[PDB]
């Protein structure tokens, strides 16, 4: 919402018209975030001494 | 007033633009809203 | 440039490990190959 | 140490995972200067100089090609995301064999 | 300032302005510094946290 309208009231509320696809953008980089770990502690984490 | 072939320009500058007699009293802009000349700053007119 | 970024809400977010936690990964891994094969 | 010291070249293959995801951020920003065909790039101007329904048609282009630019991020991070995901699975079978 | 319109944060700039010039842009194309049209003091403008 920052990056399209930045500190505008009327576009951020204009910006509600265009659907989802905010929440699918927000939800696609919070899933790699999270793969981001993952694959780290599968290759270092291979003790559990 | 100057005839169409030979126009005439006057200059406005370094003062406070009130256009509100100019809605008081044909009035078509392009580019800029005629309600809102009132908040707007120029370089010049 | 991170800020200039941060001014137009694209933020970074920490690892959960940090470099002294990978390094002790691998500083246990070294010690039991050395002595235990 | 001397081999890696005198190459710099040698740890190319970590160095650009981090110049291509800064240079993914900057373009993203750059793009912001666009005007797709709008008057102009700053909404508040838009907002000053022309009237309501007038500003609210410059304002969805610029949304419009706004939204377009964080999808392609988006895009391409999935598919980078997998090519790493591969590279540390590699990683992790050497961890374990070698 | 003068026309110009948004949301931040004003603070003192150290930015060497040459004496024609009114204000400063980033990599955006976007405001980030003004001089003050009274005192001719330039200012530097970021978003509120």
């Amino acid at each position: 919402t920052m990056y399209i309208c930045g500190d505008s009231t009327e576009c951020s509320n204009l910006l509600l018209q265009y659907g989802s696809f905010c929440t699918q953008l927000k939800r696609a980089l919070t899933g790699i975030a999270v793969e981001q770990d993952k694959n780290t502690q599968e290759v270092f984490a291979q003790v559990k001494q | 007033f100057a005839s169409v072939y030979a126009w005439n320009r006057k200059r406005i500058s370094n003062c406070v633009a009130d256009y509100s007699v100019l809605y008081n009293l044909t009035f078509k802009c392009y580019g800029v809203s005629p309600t809102k000349l009132n908040d707007l700053c120029f370089t010049n007119v | 440039l991170i800020c200039a970024q941060k001014f137009k809400g694209l933020t970074v977010l920490p690892p959960l490990l940090t470099d002294e936690m990978i390094a002790q990964y691998t500083s246990a891994l070294l010690a039991g190959t050395i002595c235990s094969g | 140490q001397d081999s890696l010291s005198s190459t710099p070249s040698a740890l190319g293959k970590l160095q650009d995972v981090v110049n291509h995801n800064a240079q993914a951020l900057n373009t993203l920003v750059k793009q912001l200067s666009s005007k797709f065909g709008a008057i102009s790039s700053v909404l508040n101007d838009i907002f000053s100089r022309l009237d309501k329904p007038e500003a609210e048609v410059q304002i969805d282009r610029l949304i419009t090609g706004r939204l377009q630019s964080l999808q392609t991020y988006v895009t391409q991070q999935l598919i980078r995301a997998a090519e790493i995901r591969a590279s540390a699975n590699l990683a992790a079978t050497k961890m374990s064999e070698c | 300032f003068n026309g110009l319109k948004g949301t931040g944060v004003l603070t003192e700039s150290n930015k060497k302005f040459l004496p024609f010039q009114q204000f400063g842009r980033d990599i955006a194309d976007t405001t980030d510094a003004v001089r003050d049209p009274q005192t001719l003091e330039i200012l530097d403008i970021t978003p509120c946290s």
